[PDB]
């Protein structure tokens, strides 16, 4: 031993904790989900209009 | 936010020839919360700007900031008195808050023994404070006590409080205004004198009974302040005139109000047996 | 947020526009007459599983031999209408394609091959291709507001679908587009606003092209 | 017991990498870089089943090589710190390893 | 650390003249911990490293 820390997050010097003062910091990346497979978009017909209803 | 606190060292002597330890050091930390957006808004038709003569936008503008800062205060001196009522520091190696009592009647707690006090019971009260600032080991530039008009008036007709023209430097420094022994003395209309109940938006502790206060007497950091968007004033033009024929006005602000060191303030109310 | 926002509409839209057209070319494939008198009609493929009531346990009993002969029975339907021999497709889904690929059958190179069991995968069988889609109409489906086209059905027991490139089409009136207010808006409401729209619609051209393979009990 | 772990054969690891690999295309993943961690007596065990290295199929193995390199698209590989034994929290860790992993065969990741 | 993390979005249709007012979306995260600090050492004296003839 030979030593006696001041451990800098224990608060008062009582009890156990010692990482009561510490913060918690953003990693840097965001996970966000996957992109589904879409096959259908091809094989069909696919036609365009420029004016009408049907 | 979190504001570090760190505590005090000690010394001793050396024995030649022996090994050095060390010793430990306290730690604490006090956290303020944000509150919510604080709006003031206001609408001009397009008629009435048609037809008027003077300018408008610009007195508004000041009128909105006036409100922002009215309702800033209110919370900044409820938040002293909060301090000043706080009996254990969070870093145990400091001293806590103070409260000074003043018995003047018979009745219980009530209005009367707050409409009967005189003025050598506030210079008793003031040299107490002061007495009870300097055991705190206090710095000695910014020390200032608080107090309304009435017992403001009531105390500067005292005979005591005269011929005391020495102390810290502090603000108001144009000349002589203020002093009282190293105090300044200012007046206020924003003090804390009725019990308050919580409203939503506030996520700070403001709330609490009042009724009994009189004066507080406190230093620069009692309490501190966090801001994450600064004043601003916003203004419709492009689309909101076409739709209803006219112009918006909006004027935000957002922080947030907290304890900081309730050893660095001081209250003085008044009460019966 | 405002980059991940974005990706995520464009993915909604794209996502409902897939599930819209396999949605158009099952009811295609469940077209008993053609709008023509003369020309066929859709038809449908029939898993006789045992003599249970109407259930999902019948869907879960499907083994890969069952496949491999409703799949030949399709081509032979597929070449009673005199469709061309070429763009054929099936589409299946992930429970029933690696229920078909452990059929060592159709992957033994000896026969016709056309498949890797180290890859996991099979390309062709009777001439059509297999692929695996998660947006198969699996359940039943009511109707909505502003759905000029009839989507509906229950498609409880639906396995997959083997189709052609001319069973279903599609008109399309307005592309896509991303909007955003910040000019204005943001003084009334404190905030911001993001849009993303397209117009569109579906429909079935012929009904012959198109074949539905379904469980059921007798 | 571990008499049921003793007892496991290759039919049994080339069945569960299939519905692995099933479960996999369903939660909608990527179809590269699947990985799959065994030890070495189920690698063997699995290596001596001829079936997934009969190259009448789809090969990927040799059986004088003693090495298979690919089942259902998933890469094999080996590994001698895979967690068999149930472990006690020890100072120091601030995060959770300990569980009972007695049951454990192999891990598929990504 | 933390590791935030955004759900899926939705789709509907608009009926012409109204106004759109908007759609929620999932939020959640993940942290990982730091642990202690791992050590490796040893000592080396000079006569026993006298009894020695390789390095």
């Amino acid at each position: 031993a030979n030593f006696t820390p001041s451990r800098l997050g224990l608060v008062n010097n009582t009890g156990t904790g010692v990482k009561d003062l510490f913060l918690k910091t953003f990693a840097g990346e965001v996970l966000s989900a996957f992109r589904k497979a879409t096959i259908f978009e091809d094989l069909h017909t696919v036609r365009t209009i420029s004016s009408g209803k049907s | 936010a979190q504001f570090p606190i760190v505590g005090l060292s000690s010394t001793s002597y050396h024995s030649p020839g022996t090994q050095l330890t060390g010793n430990a050091i306290k730690h604490a930390e006090a956290v303020i919360n944000i509150d919510d957006k604080l709006v003031s808004n206001v609408f001009i038709a397009d008629v009435d700007e048609a037809m008027n003569h003077y300018d408008v936008r610009s007195q508004y503008s000041v009128q909105m900031g006036n409100a922002l800062a009215y309702t800033f205060d209110q919370n900044v001196a409820a938040m002293i008195a909060q301090a000043a009522r706080t009996s254990t520091n969070p870093n145990t190696d400091l001293p806590g808050g103070t409260r000074i009592k003043i018995l003047k009647s018979g009745t219980a707690n009530t209005a009367a023994a707050v409409a009967a006090v005189t003025g050598t019971d506030l210079a008793t009260a003031l040299f107490s404070a002061a007495e009870q600032m300097d055991i705190n080991n206090l710095p000695e530039e910014d020390r200032y006590c608080a107090i309304d008009p009435t017992n403001y008036y009531k105390l500067v007709q005292n005979t005591t409080v005269i011929n005391r023209d020495f102390g810290g430097r502090g603000a108001y420094a144009e000349g002589e205004v203020l002093k009282v022994a190293g105090i300044h003395i200012v007046k206020s209309n924003h003090l804390p004198k009725t019990n308050r109940s919580a409203a939503t938006g506030e996520n700070n502790t403001y709330h609490a009974n009042y009724t009994d206060n009189i004066g507080l007497v406190f230093n620069k950091q009692a309490v501190g302040t966090v801001k994450l968007m600064d004043l601003k004033m916003e203004q419709t033009g492009a689309d909101i005139h076409a739709l209803y024929q006219g112009t918006f006005m909006v004027g935000s602000m957002m922080h947030g109000s907290g304890v900081l060191r309730p050893d660095c303030a001081i209250e003085l109310y008044a009460a019966n047996s």
